[PDB]
RNA sequence: UCCCCCGUGCCCAUAGCGGCGUGGAACCACCCGUUCCCAUUCCGAACACGGAAGUGAAACGCGCCAGCGCCGAUGGUACUGGGCGGGCGACCGCCUGGGAGAGUAGGUCGGUGCGGGGG
RNA sequence: GGGCAGUUUGACUGGGGCGGUCGCCUCCUAAAAGGUAACGGAGGCGCCCAAAGGUCCCCUCAGGCGGGACGGAAAUCCGCCGGAGAGCGCAAGGGUAGAAGGGGGCCUGACUGCGAGGCCUGCAAGCCGAGCAGGGGCGAAAGCCGGGCCUAGUGAACCGGUGGUCCCGUGUGGAAGGGCCAUCGAUCAACGGAUAAAAGUUACCCCGGGGAUAACAGGCUGAUCUCCCCCGAGCGUCCACAGCGGCGGGGAGGUUUGGCACCUCGAUGUCGGCUCGUCGCAUCCUGGGGCUGAAGAAGGUCCCAAGGGUUGGGCUGUUCGCCCAUUAAAGCGGCACGCGAGCUGGGUUCAGAACGUCGUGAGACAGUUCGGUCUCUAUCCGCCACGGGCGCAGGAGGCUUGAGGGGGGCUC
RNA sequence: UGAACGGCGGCCGUAACUAUAACGGUCCUAAGGUAGCGAAAUUCCUUGUCGGGUAAGUUCCGACCUGCACGAAAAGCGUAACGACCGGAGCGCUGUCUCGGCGAGGGACCCGGUGAAAUUGAACUGGCCGUGAAGAUGCGGCCUACCCGUGGCAGGACGAAAAGACCCCGUGGAGCUUUACUGCAGCCUGGUGUUGGCUCUU
RNA sequence: UAGCUGGUUCUCCCCGAAAUGACUUUAGGGUCAGCCUCAGGCGCUGACUGGGGCCUGUAGAGCACUGAUAGGGCUAGGGGGCCCACCAGCCUACCAAACCCUGUCAAACUCCGAAGGGUCCCAGGUGGAGCCUGGGAGUGAGGGCGCGAGCGAUAACGUCCGCGUCCGAGCGCGGGAACAACCGAGACCGCCAGCUAAGGCCCCCAAGUCUGGGCUAAGUGGUAAAGGAUGUGGCGCCGCGAAGACAGCCAGGAGGUUGGCUUAGAAGCAGCCAUCCUUUAAAGAGUGCGUAAUAGCUCACUGGUCGAGUGGCGCCGCGCCGAAAAUGA
RNA sequence: CGCGGGGUGGAGCAGCCUGGUAGCUCGUCGGGCUCAUAACCCGAAGGUCGUCGGUUCAAAUCCGGCCCCCGCAACCA
RNA sequence: AAUGUAAAAA
């Protein structure tokens, strides 16, 4: 809500008031430059607290257009996919025949056991991180 | 705004000054506390009001440590 | 800070007290025009000094606001004003020395009270500690 | 007329706090005792009576010291009855009469009145 | 028991209503006597106590340091410093240990009948009071006691209650009923208190007044609003001013919103539109420039410059604004937000009616909705035109000079 | 006892992404608004959002529902026909408009006859810039201006008209209201008069 | 009925208000007081003034109380770090009670404390003074200005008090262009006489184009600020200079060095930290520009020439910019 | 801005007026019955009383400022 | 006096 931004008007009111609401401009028309969103007020006989309480609304609708935009930049991190389904998944644990498994480095294991409990540097350390920015380090030094 | 108010002046302080000529019971000083004390031929009533106990000539005594006094210099 | 409410206005008579000698410091900035002088202003006046010379000396400021400066909201006539909007101010009469600089040079210090006084709305005088002294 | 002491006033710190010293013949105090008068929300600490011995340690008396406290000019200034003069003002300047506070120089461990005992 | 009737329904108030307030005490404002206002800054009272009173006698605080079984910063004990920063029932102030403060013995003067002389004061009230008489309390006595350290703890008169006595007692004796003395019934708190007894509504409204007082406009003011400057943190890769300018500071203007209440209430017609304009320049375009982070074309920024120009539609009463299609550009302000004795009357702002809403209600609404009478004759100034008179120091016909004005002024 | 006056909830939590919440917790009530409708003759924010129509639509129509502040005989939702009712659109047609022109007649204008009115302190009544009770023909300074009329325009004379209706004031007035006060009519009610006989009964 | 509005008729003479306080279903009305006037009475007292006594808590100042406050010191408490647990120890460019030093602020703080004011005594003061008792009143919306405060915004022709004062009622006279209250001055009547006051003395317009010494070049004067500038004149101070400066011009202007560190690069030149020497007459581990980083240009400094003054800073007078408005200046 | 109400264990509410000890329901935690979960039974824990000040021997409680939430009001021209 | 999902018959 930086003053620069936002063009404030002034104008009489529509209805009643006598002479005063002729000859007296109290209504606030409060654009957002930037952003587009306009939006007026004149509930008051006063043009400051027209002008006041046009800018508490202001402030709530851009308050609630820069939460939508704090989505895609928050949310779109997450996964671009995630079916959560079948076969949606990306390393399987099997504790019939004990073995894990990373779909991703094509890499096996033999101990569901105690990968389930803290052993997870084996995985993230040479194959994880690997394929993770290989997928991404294979893309940059070839085409996007 | 609750604010506007205050009481009566009592309109008091020292009411015959040295050297005026005063009649017996008639009043010297009117005071808050002791800001003035009684001494020889003047009495002192509840609200500290100091008085002449007869004819004669009102005079101040300053005492330092001991405080201010009035005195009446009879004489008839 | 404590004090207590909000306090009349009074008048700037003679720079009586208003003035004085320097005290710490080598350099300082005295008024030379009566005025109540804002938080707002002398702090304004200090931090410039400082972003002046970075990491530089040491600034005293001698200077402050104790007086609650109260402003109605834009209406009518009743009560005292809420006052304090612009909050508090320092009475300055012409003549009281108001910033020391201390352990730069005099081009040093000699620019950073030039800009403290800008931030001023009163007329000032930069002042080398001459000799008098108590 | 002089000196010491006892009691009691007057001004109200230049009379006070503290450190050192001196006084027991006289006076004063502590001091011996608690039968009697009297007394303790307990206790002869206090109040009280009867009083030799000892002491001047305590208290007080006198005298020295200026660390604290207290007193504190002169000179100039702020302010200001009254009278004027300059600027938009927040303000400022002169004539006339009065004149601080702070601070500097200094001062002070008192001065005196009545009665009484004693050289 | 509003079917009906007579009435009540407070004042202050930077207009009124809403809110707040109304008496009393303390402090400041108050300008060194007293007094002193504001819807100026701050707080209390509408009681309490038979001990918290009288007198006689005795005792002296808070706090700090050190030492002490529970204690533990703080209970009670001891020591040293400590003049009052404690306490004085309760707000504050003044006063105060050479007691007004803490404790104890006896005690009830929180007496009756008075009252010299004063303080304060418009009235009426309020306050202080020596001493005299009676009969008393404490003290050996001198003496002290007519409540409380003091300043708030309150209510004229009327009307009535209870108790008592030298009073009156309607021909006389009693009685009834009064008087006098004593005391009781006040958030009469709008607190000098109209009645024993009282709320609203009007846009269906009326009269008397007011520019003593609000809504329009002008005025003063310039907080607010618009424009412009000072400083130069920082941004701009390098470069603080090509373009920008944190935190602060100084101004101009009188288009906004306010403040004030100065002319007008025996009337200054309020918005928008239409018509007709004219002026300002802080310039939208066109004309001329400086810089550019200006290759050119095109821009950006500042400077000079009013001479002319500055479109047509959609939506809404709109001003404003959004939008469509163009343009050299689609400038911003002043003129009573220019202009209703020029027009309109969609909006506001009478009576009808309805919705939501509030109110038991009558009604009410910067809430909404449909409807709703705008006055032939210009005297003067001014303005557009057109004549009559006289003058122009012979009379007449025709032709002329241009002082001084006016018009025009655009752009692709 | 409601087709009598009337009334008809609050906070927090919960879903195979997020959002929402069929479900739950709890407090309170006499009971917590059902159907149906809903930015409405009701919606403040508001020109709500989306769709339609238009080159462009604060209106209009269709939707959605976070209904400031619908809702069931002060009726709810619909409804053919009807309407000098109020809103939106289109076709036809047009001087409504671009944008005005010409023409006719009745006035206006000139001559003859008759002959009013409101208004009116008195007038020998110019412009600007100041000024003054703050908007000047009348004051100051300056500019301008021969005397008198006729046809026209309406910026001024704070023009005329109506002792402002708006606002406030007055211990003014009146109409209306009620669980304001006090009365009255009216209606209810005990005693008694008009009012008598016989019998049982406590 | 009208606490409201309007209206109220001949002359001359003397005096001459108020717009405040208290209470008021009172607030544009009233009652009492204040102020005006008339009558009778008292008779040096009255305003103002001299001398003396007492009462006082402002201006100013101050920090001793109540609070506020910047820096430093000393130092409980708490916080971080070493170290740890039986709890103990030290460090502490963290915050900070008490205390102290330096430096300050306060209407509701005062160790202090004026000027002044109040009152009484004595004296001057015979004045449209004063006091006692009465008859008659009006006024009870004030306004501006100076000063002292509150409110407001250290705004208002704002508002509320205090001491004055003028208008009110002196819109009678002079000055101020015009203009109740600013400056001068209190109009009984007449004069073709004189001196003055404020203000003025070039023309409208009376009176000096007076005298002497300066300043100002803007039409300033003819009405504006922060802030900016080789405007102009004046006093003062420091320094350079005939042993040769200032300015310009001829020449060098460097070596290790390319300073250590940051950084893609930082070569005197984004920033951070900074204190060598030497060829020598002189050149700074560097003033500005130029770069991607460098080289290039220059000052600083020294040599020569020239040949007489020159540069910085503080102070005062007047002036310049800052400076845009709407009917004609 | 004006007037009124409110802020207390994780959720929702008592307690305050008349100061001395903070209560109710739910959830949470431990233990039970069940094959297991829920239901049900037996235990237990958990609160700066919004915040900053003031009164008092003592403050959730009374007084005052502030922040936050709720409702009402914002009219005449 | 409720509930118990989703991969097993040469
Ligand atoms: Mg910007
Ligand atoms: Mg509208
Ligand atoms: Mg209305
Ligand atoms: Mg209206
Ligand atoms: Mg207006
Ligand atoms: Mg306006
Ligand atoms: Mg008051
Ligand atoms: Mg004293
Ligand atoms: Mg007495
Ligand atoms: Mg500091
Ligand atoms: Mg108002
Ligand atoms: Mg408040
Ligand atoms: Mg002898
Ligand atoms: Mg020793
Ligand atoms: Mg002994
Ligand atoms: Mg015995
Ligand atoms: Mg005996
Ligand atoms: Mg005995
Ligand atoms: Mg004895
Ligand atoms: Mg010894
Ligand atoms: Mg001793
Ligand atoms: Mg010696
Ligand atoms: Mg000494
Ligand atoms: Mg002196
Ligand atoms: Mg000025
Ligand atoms: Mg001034
Ligand atoms: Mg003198
Ligand atoms: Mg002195
Ligand atoms: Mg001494
Ligand atoms: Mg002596
Ligand atoms: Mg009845
Ligand atoms: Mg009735
Ligand atoms: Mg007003
Ligand atoms: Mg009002
Ligand atoms: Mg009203
Ligand atoms: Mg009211
Ligand atoms: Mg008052
Ligand atoms: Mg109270
Ligand atoms: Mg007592
Ligand atoms: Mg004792
Ligand atoms: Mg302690
Ligand atoms: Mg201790
Ligand atoms: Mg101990
Ligand atoms: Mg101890
Ligand atoms: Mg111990
Ligand atoms: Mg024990
Ligand atoms: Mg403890
Ligand atoms: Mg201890
Ligand atoms: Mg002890
Ligand atoms: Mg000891
Ligand atoms: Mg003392
Ligand atoms: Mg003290
Ligand atoms: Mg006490
Ligand atoms: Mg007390
Ligand atoms: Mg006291
Ligand atoms: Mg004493
Ligand atoms: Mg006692
Ligand atoms: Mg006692
Ligand atoms: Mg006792
Ligand atoms: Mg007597
Ligand atoms: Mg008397
Ligand atoms: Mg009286
Ligand atoms: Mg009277
Ligand atoms: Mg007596
Ligand atoms: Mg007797
Ligand atoms: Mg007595
Ligand atoms: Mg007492
Ligand atoms: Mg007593
Ligand atoms: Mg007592
Ligand atoms: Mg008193
Ligand atoms: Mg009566
Ligand atoms: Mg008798
Ligand atoms: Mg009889
Ligand atoms: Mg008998
Ligand atoms: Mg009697
Ligand atoms: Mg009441
Ligand atoms: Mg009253
Ligand atoms: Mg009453
Ligand atoms: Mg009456
Ligand atoms: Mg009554
Ligand atoms: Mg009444
Ligand atoms: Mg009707
Ligand atoms: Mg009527
Ligand atoms: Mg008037
Ligand atoms: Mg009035
Ligand atoms: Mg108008
Ligand atoms: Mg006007
Ligand atoms: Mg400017
Ligand atoms: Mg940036
Ligand atoms: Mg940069
Ligand atoms: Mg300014
Ligand atoms: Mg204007
Ligand atoms: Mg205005
Ligand atoms: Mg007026
Ligand atoms: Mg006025
Ligand atoms: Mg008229
Ligand atoms: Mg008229
Ligand atoms: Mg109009
Ligand atoms: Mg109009
Ligand atoms: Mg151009
Ligand atoms: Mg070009
Ligand atoms: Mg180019
Ligand atoms: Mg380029
Ligand atoms: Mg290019
Ligand atoms: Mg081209
Ligand atoms: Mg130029
Ligand atoms: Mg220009
Ligand atoms: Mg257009
Ligand atoms: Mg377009
Ligand atoms: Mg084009
Ligand atoms: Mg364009
Ligand atoms: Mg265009
Ligand atoms: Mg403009
Ligand atoms: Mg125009
Ligand atoms: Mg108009
Ligand atoms: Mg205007
Ligand atoms: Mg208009
Ligand atoms: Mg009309
Ligand atoms: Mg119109
Ligand atoms: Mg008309
Ligand atoms: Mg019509
Ligand atoms: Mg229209
Ligand atoms: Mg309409
Ligand atoms: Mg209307
Ligand atoms: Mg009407
Ligand atoms: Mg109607
Ligand atoms: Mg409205
Ligand atoms: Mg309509
Ligand atoms: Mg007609
Ligand atoms: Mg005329
Ligand atoms: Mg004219
Ligand atoms: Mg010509
Ligand atoms: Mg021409
Ligand atoms: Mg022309
Ligand atoms: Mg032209
Ligand atoms: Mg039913
Ligand atoms: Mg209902
Ligand atoms: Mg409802
Ligand atoms: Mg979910
Ligand atoms: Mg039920
Ligand atoms: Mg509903
Ligand atoms: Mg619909
Ligand atoms: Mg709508
Ligand atoms: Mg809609
Ligand atoms: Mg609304
Ligand atoms: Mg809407
Ligand atoms: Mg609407
Ligand atoms: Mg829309
Ligand atoms: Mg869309
Ligand atoms: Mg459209
Ligand atoms: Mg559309
Ligand atoms: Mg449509
Ligand atoms: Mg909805
Ligand atoms: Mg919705
Ligand atoms: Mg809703
Ligand atoms: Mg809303
Ligand atoms: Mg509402
Ligand atoms: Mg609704
Ligand atoms: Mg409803
Ligand atoms: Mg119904
Ligand atoms: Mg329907
Ligand atoms: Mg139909
Ligand atoms: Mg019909
Ligand atoms: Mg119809
Ligand atoms: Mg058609
Ligand atoms: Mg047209
Ligand atoms: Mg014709
Ligand atoms: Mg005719
Ligand atoms: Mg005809
Ligand atoms: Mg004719
Ligand atoms: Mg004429
Ligand atoms: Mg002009
Ligand atoms: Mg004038
Ligand atoms: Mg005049
Ligand atoms: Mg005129
Ligand atoms: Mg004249
Ligand atoms: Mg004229
Ligand atoms: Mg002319
Ligand atoms: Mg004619
Ligand atoms: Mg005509
Ligand atoms: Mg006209
Ligand atoms: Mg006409
Ligand atoms: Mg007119
Ligand atoms: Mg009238
Ligand atoms: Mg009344
Ligand atoms: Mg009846
Ligand atoms: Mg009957
Ligand atoms: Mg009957
Ligand atoms: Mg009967
Ligand atoms: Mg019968
Ligand atoms: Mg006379
Ligand atoms: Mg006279
Ligand atoms: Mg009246
Ligand atoms: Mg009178
Ligand atoms: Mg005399
Ligand atoms: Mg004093
Ligand atoms: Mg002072
Ligand atoms: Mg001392
Ligand atoms: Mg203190
Ligand atoms: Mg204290
Ligand atoms: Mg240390
Ligand atoms: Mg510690
Ligand atoms: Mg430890
Ligand atoms: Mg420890
Ligand atoms: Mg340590
Ligand atoms: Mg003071
Ligand atoms: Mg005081
Ligand atoms: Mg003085
Ligand atoms: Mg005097
Ligand atoms: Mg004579
Ligand atoms: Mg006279
Ligand atoms: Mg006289
Ligand atoms: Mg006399
Ligand atoms: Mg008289
Ligand atoms: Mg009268
Ligand atoms: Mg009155
Ligand atoms: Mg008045
Ligand atoms: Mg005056
Ligand atoms: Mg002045
Ligand atoms: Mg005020
Ligand atoms: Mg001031
Ligand atoms: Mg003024
Ligand atoms: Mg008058
Ligand atoms: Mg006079
Ligand atoms: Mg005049
Ligand atoms: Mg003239
Ligand atoms: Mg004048
Ligand atoms: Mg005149
Ligand atoms: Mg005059
Ligand atoms: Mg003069
Ligand atoms: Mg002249
Ligand atoms: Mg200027
Ligand atoms: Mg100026
Ligand atoms: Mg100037
Ligand atoms: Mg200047
Ligand atoms: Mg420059
Ligand atoms: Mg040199
Ligand atoms: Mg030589
Ligand atoms: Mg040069
Ligand atoms: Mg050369
Ligand atoms: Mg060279
Ligand atoms: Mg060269
Ligand atoms: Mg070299
Ligand atoms: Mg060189
Ligand atoms: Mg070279
Ligand atoms: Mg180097
Ligand atoms: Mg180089
Ligand atoms: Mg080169
Ligand atoms: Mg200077
Ligand atoms: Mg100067
Ligand atoms: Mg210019
Ligand atoms: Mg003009
Ligand atoms: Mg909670
Ligand atoms: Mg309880
Ligand atoms: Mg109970
Ligand atoms: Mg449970
Ligand atoms: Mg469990
Ligand atoms: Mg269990
Ligand atoms: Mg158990
Ligand atoms: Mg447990
Ligand atoms: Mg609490
Ligand atoms: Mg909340
Ligand atoms: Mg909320
Ligand atoms: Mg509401
Ligand atoms: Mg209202
Ligand atoms: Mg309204
Ligand atoms: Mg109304
Ligand atoms: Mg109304
Ligand atoms: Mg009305
Ligand atoms: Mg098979």
């Amino acid at each position: 809500l930086k003053p620069e931004e936002l063009r404030i008007d002034v104008m009489r009111a529509s209805g009643p008031g006598g002479p005063g609401v002729n000859t007296t401009d109290s209504a606030v028309r409060v654009v957002h430059l930037p952003t587009g969103i306009t939006v007026t007020c004149q509930t008051t006989r006063s043009q400051i607290k027209n002008k006041e309480l046009a800018l508490k609304i202001l402030k709530a609708r851009l308050y609630e257009l820069e939460r939508k935009k704090r989505e895609e930049e928050l949310k779109a991190l997450r996964g671009e996919v995630r079916p959560i389904e079948w076969g949606s998944q990306i390393r399987s644990y099997v504790l019939d025949k004990n073995y894990v498994k990373d779909h991703r480095t094509g890499l096996m294991r033999h101990d569901p056991e105690n990968v389930l409990d803290g052993d997870l540097m084996d995985l993230i350390w040479a194959g994880l991180e690997w394929k993770a920015g290989r997928r991404q380090g294979t893309e940059e030094v070839e085409a996007e | 705004t609750k604010n506007g108010r205050d009481s009566q002046a009592k309109r008091l302080g020292v009411k015959r000054y040295e050297g005026q000529v005063v009649r017996a019971g008639n009043i010297l000083v009117r005071q808050r506390g002791t800001r003035f004390k009684p001494g020889k031929n003047v009495g002192m009533g509840r609200d500290f009001t100091l008085f002449a106990l007869v004819d004669g000539v009102v005079e101040f005594q300053d005492r330092g440590r001991l405080g201010r006094y009035v005195h009446v210099r009879p004489l008839a | 800070r404590m004090k207590y409410r909000k306090q009349q206005r009074g008048r700037l008579k003679g720079a009586t007290k208003g003035g004085d000698y320097v005290a710490f410091g080598d350099f300082g900035l005295v008024a030379l025009e009566p005025a109540w002088i804002t938080a707002q202003q002398i702090e304004a006046a200090r931090v410039a000094m400082v972003r002046h010379f970075r990491r530089g000396g040491k600034i005293f400021i001698r200077i402050f606001p104790d007086k609650p400066y109260t402003k109605k909201p834009l209406e009518v006539r009743m009560g005292k004003g809420k006052g304090n909007v612009e909050g508090y101010v320092a009475v300055v009469k012409p003549g009281r020395v108001m910033f020391e600089v201390a352990g730069v040079t005099e081009e040093q210090a000699m620019e950073a009270l030039r800009i403290a006084g800008h931030k001023l709305p009163i007329k000032t005088k930069i002042v080398r500690r001459d000799a008098y002294d108590e």
